[PDB]
């Protein structure tokens, strides 16, 4: 069966995620919380510019409209 | 909008709209908000300093500050009014380029220098005003505070037209810090520097809206 | 009409490529496995295709936001 | 709405333009372009099959 | 008054007491 | 607004409520490529905010820290990228 | 919603970071729900340019980065 966005995405919460931003920076962390616009909340947040680690950021809100894609991590 | 709609509306569906209705179902089913409790560390943000408070006795009175912030405005009002007149006159005065830090430093304090005449300042554009303040901050970092400087800073400020660039906001802060710091060295109230330092702090904090830096007594 | 074309891509599971709204040097390729009216796409076997440099990053399965779709083509 | 099946060179945000021929459209100005061609900024053309496009993204729409 | 900026500063400094 | 307020409490927008509730500062990453350190007075779903006692902080050409102070601000959600909660701040 | 608050701001004067970084000072006349802001007695401040005075100006909501509000503005009061 087709795996659809909200299900798939909901399915992601609790687990490590890699959210890539429109602007190129991407953010690795634990996907705490999610909502109706797909605003996102990460934890143990690491930040990568150009793929290069730049900083550690802890708990973080990601405004939904900055998101290019999100994915799984193991 | 934050998520706009681009597309319209137990066995596989044969038509798209029937698919999307079907999907709209399965996700409406789904819990909009979800929260995943977790169990088991941070990087540092080099936020700059503020301004060093005055030693007991030296911090100036709100009434005075307030008076300085008021009068300055009149200056700046007058400075504006007659800009055009002083724009056109200039016998010696090889005004350095906006690029020439070292030449703009010697120009103002010299190695003695030119004071800030309206004839001289009124020609200087906003970008130069900015730059010149900067160099004069840089000459301050590395040397004793002089009244030539005080008048020069003061004057550069009077010409500084707001709304300020965030660049110019930041520069006048870095400046005022140095003032507040250079203030800690003083041994007696009768020091020349004291009031000058206090003014330059004052005008920045109160006139230029950089209130976090201000001297509260 | 064009919603159907996408629905096709799904049924056939064609490998596709998205032109992005805010990025020109980069595109995303993947087999598409689901989507909603906002055009958010679940992509399978996805990859970033950088221009200039040419370097394809394996993303595996991903969810793409609809906002970033300039255009859709196949392979 | 009548431009259908007529050959157009389209420009989109980011400096990207495209000769292809309309073949379908919805209320959301989502377009279906056929026999389509990616126009580079060096004089090189890539033919890229059939393609969908958002109503946004596009600026210019020329025959 | 060309030195007017100077005098203002001067005036302003001399106000502190 | 029943579920909206509970939405804030519970959803990723809880980051902004705690600041509104606990007079606590946050660190926002703004598209101006600059950061804003402030206390959220009020916000909405689209992430539009009123902020108190803000410090705008950024770096420039060997790169040096810069900042500026804004007392009261209306931020447009449109400009917000990410919002750290209870950040780490030093000299 | 917060826009409902912004629309209360007629006759307040403010500075607006534009998305280009331009800083724009003036007095609000009206605001609408798209966040579009009409001003009078205008002062722009441009990067490598001299300033610019305008009699009035009309700015797009989607071009505003933020508003620097007057300090006077009593927020608590208006958040209702």
């Amino acid at each position: 069966l087709p795996l659809n966005p909200k299900p798939f995405l909901n399915g992601l919460t609790g687990k490590p995620v890699m959210v890539k931003l429109k602007w190129g920076m991407e953010y690795k962390g634990y996907l705490v919380s999610v909502d109706g616009y797909m605003n996102m909340q990460l934890a143990n947040t690491e930040e990568y510019i150009d793929g290069a680690l730049s900083g550690h950021l802890g708990e973080v809100l990601i405004r939904c409209n900055n998101v290019l894609y999100i994915r799984g991590v193991e | 909008e934050l998520m706009p709609r681009l597309l319209p509306v137990s066995v596989p569906p044969r038509t798209p709209q029937e698919y999307l209705r079907r999907v709209q179902i399965e996700a409406a089913q789904c819990p909009d908000v979800v929260v995943a409790q977790i169990d088991p560390k941070q990087s540092v943000n080099i936020s700059l300093s503020g301004c060093q408070p005055a030693p007991e006795g030296y911090s100036p009175t709100l009434q005075w500050q307030q008076q300085q912030v008021a009068q300055f405005s009149t200056v700046r009002q007058n400075v504006n009014k007659h800009r055009s007149h002083w724009k056109s006159q200039d016998s010696n005065v090889t005004m350095p380029k906006s690029e020439d830090e070292e030449g703009w430093k010697k120009f103002c304090l010299g190695e003695i220098g030119f004071p800030p005449l309206l004839s001289i300042v009124s020609r200087m554009n906003q970008a130069t005003v900015t730059s010149v303040l900067e160099y004069l901050s840089n000459w301050f970092g590395e040397r004793d505070f002089t009244p030539e400087l005080g008048r020069w800073l003061y004057a550069l400020l009077a010409c500084l037209e707001k709304p300020l660039l965030p660049e110019a906001h930041s520069l006048i802060r870095q400046l005022a810090r140095r003032c507040s710091e250079v203030r800690l060295l003083v041994d007696s109230k009768d020091d020349e520097r004291v009031p000058a330092l206090n003014l330059l702090i004052c005008l920045v904090s109160r006139y230029f809206d950089q209130r976090d830096l201000a001297d509260e007594p | 009409q064009p919603i159907n074309l996408i629905f096709r891509y799904l049924q056939n599971r064609s490998r596709i490529q998205v032109w992005l709204y805010e990025q020109v040097n980069m595109r995303i390729e993947g087999c598409i496995i689901g989507f909603d009216e906002y055009m958010n796409l679940v992509l399978d076997d996805a990859e970033e295709i950088h221009s200039k440099t040419k370097s394809r990053k394996q993303l595996g399965r991903i969810m793409l936001k609809g906002d970033n779709i300039t255009l859709l083509q196949s392979v | 709405k009548k431009f259908m099946d007529k050959k157009l060179s389209l420009k989109l945000n980011g400096g990207r333009h495209v000769q292809g021929i309309l073949r379908g459209f919805d209320p959301f100005m989502n377009l279906v372009i056929d026999e389509c061609v990616e126009m580079a900024t060096s004089g090189q053309q890539n033919n890229i099959g059939m393609v969908v496009i958002r109503g946004n993204s596009i600026i210019m729409l020329e025959a | 008054d060309d030195t007017a900026l100077i005098k203002a500063y001067d005036k302003a400094v001399a106000s502190f007491k | 607004q029943k579920r909206e307020e509970e939405e804030f409490n519970t959803g990723p927008l809880s980051v902004l409520t705690q600041s509104v509730k606990n007079n606590t500062q946050v660190l926002i990453n703004c598209r101006n490529n600059k950061k804003l350190l402030g206390r959220v007075k009020a916000f909405d779903a689209h992430c539009n905010m009123v902020l108190e006692n803000v410090k705008e902080m950024w770096t420039e050409v060997k790169p040096v820290n810069k900042d500026r102070y804004i007392s009261k601000m209306f931020l447009r959600g449109d400009s917000v990228i990410v919002v750290l909660r209870n950040p780490l701040i030093a000299g | 919603k917060l826009v409902r608050f912004l629309m209360k701001l007629s006759h307040e004067t403010v500075t607006i970071e534009l998305k280009n970084g331009t800083q724009v000072h003036g007095t609000i006349t009206g605001v609408d729900v798209s966040m579009n802001t009409h001003l009078k007695a205008v002062k722009m401040t441009l990067k490598n340019r001299e300033p610019v005075q305008l009699e009035t100006l009309s700015i797009r909501g989607n071009n505003i980065r933020y508003f620097i509000l007057p300090d006077s503005l009593p927020l608590d009061t208006l958040l209702v």
